[PDB]
């Protein structure tokens, strides 16, 4: 396939992501001044510039998404591996053959927060979520 | 030979896909139970679709008027399907000529809300404004029609081409009495198919 | 570490709440200690009492019926030290 249609699907796709994340976080307003502590392996406090970085991070947003036991967070989760493999042909499509490595996630503290936080992993994954995408469409350019 | 026209459709949501086909070329099969494979792409839908040795089955219900009903749910955005027609009996089995589909080629909006019109008194042309649905993302083009109030109208068409006008302007004909539009829209590529009309709003 | 977790009143009267934050190995005092309700609002000032130096103590007036949001049918409320909240909190019922 085309690399141009490619990248045409990639940014309508996040674009597509982010408005979902956005009326689906109407009902869950947050507000970014309020920083809550046990969520350090969630990211979304770095510029994000190289693809593995990219790929690692969106990896770790689609486990803590399944994390969650709700119909719209897998339907997040869905749309996320989509894009984690369009990301993955783009990079392929760079012409640069390092090999491919995924994984390392050791996540007792998600289950930790998962069992006592549901709300605040909910809402604080979703808001740094959409942070990243929005940092990635920046970034796209 | 066998053939089994697909068709499939696409809320507005993007959260339910329906797929429709028709039997009517199966009952003269005695005994034939009936049944329906899919099978799932990564990216999709390629060049000459084929079967897949390696499918999954889904139960489709029969309705009133005469066609199988079946859905999928969750469905992908940019997935590919492919999907066909497959028939068991005592002597063999019979594969349908299959046909892809991708989710979101199939994809027809909500009607626009808060549809208004006013008559310019100054000028002559009818105004009149929509607000585009919130799905799909994609660029939209919109058809408008217009007409006289009463037991039957004697309609007229006319459309916009720019997505991003959220107004128009029309020669009309008469001014004092009371109009009556409603607006449509449609992706601009082709894909999807039309989103019925609009709710009457009647001018002043 | 709060008391009580949750509470059960209907409209047309007022709520009392007590929380004591936790941080590491060190228990901040409550003269710095701001509440939150939902982690979108911002209680003004005038709404909190100290009891001691250990405890922030808010009563609430005139309590509205909640709206609920998704699957959830109760609103959180955080005693958090400036701004870092502690992921516990207690629930809110009308
Ligand atoms: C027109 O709208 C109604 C309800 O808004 C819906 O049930 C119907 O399917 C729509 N028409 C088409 C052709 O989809
Ligand atoms: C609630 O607070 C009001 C003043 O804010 C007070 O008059 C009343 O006695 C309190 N208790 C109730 C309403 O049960």
């Amino acid at each position: 396939v085309p690399i141009q249609k490619v990248q045409d699907d990639t940014k309508t796709l996040i674009k597509t992501i982010v408005t979902r994340i956005n009326d689906i976080s109407h009902t869950q307003s947050v507000s970014a001044k309020q920083r809550v502590t046990g969520l350090d392996f969630i990211p979304g406090l770095h510029p994000i510039l190289s693809l593995s970085k990219m790929d690692q991070t969106l990896a770790v947003y689609q486990q803590v998404l399944t994390s969650l036991p709700s119909q719209n967070v897998l339907q997040i989760a869905n749309d996320l591996e989509n894009l984690r493999d369009l990301l993955h042909l783009l990079a392929f499509s760079k012409s640069c053959s390092l090999p491919q490595t995924s994984g390392l996630q050791k996540p007792e503290s998600l289950d930790g927060v998962l069992e006592a936080s549901l709300y605040s992993t909910e809402v604080v994954a979703l808001s740094r979520l959409q942070g990243s995408l929005q940092d990635i469409l920046q970034q796209l350019d | 030979d066998v053939n089994i026209n697909i068709s499939c459709e696409t809320d507005g949501y993007l959260t339910k896909m329906t797929c429709r086909w028709s039997p009517s070329t199966i009952q003269s099969l005695v005994g034939s139970t009936v049944q329906l494979r899919y099978h799932r792409r990564s990216l999709y839908c390629p060049d000459s679709p084929s079967i897949h040795p390696t499918s999954e089955p889904k139960n489709c219900v029969l309705q009133r008027d005469g066609f199988y009903e079946c859905v999928f749910q969750p469905i992908f955005l940019l997935s590919g399907y492919t999907m066909w027609i497959r028939i068991n009996h005592s002597l063999g089995s019979l594969d349908s000529p299959p046909t892809c589909v991708l989710p979101d080629s199939v994809v027809k909006p909500l009607p626009p809300s808060n549809v208004k019109a006013e008559i310019t008194v100054n000028t002559g042309l009818l105004k009149v404004s929509w607000e585009k649905p919130v799905f799909p993302e994609n660029n939209l083009q919109f058809q408008i029609r217009y007409g006289l109030s009463g037991k039957e109208i004697q309609w007229k068409t006319h459309e916009v081409f720019d997505a991003k006008s959220k107004s128009a302007s029309l020669l009309v004909s008469d001014l004092c009495a009371v109009y009556v539009v409603q607006v449509r829209c449609r992706r601009l590529d082709g894909l999807g198919y039309w989103s019925n009309w609009s709710s009457p709003a009647y001018t002043l």
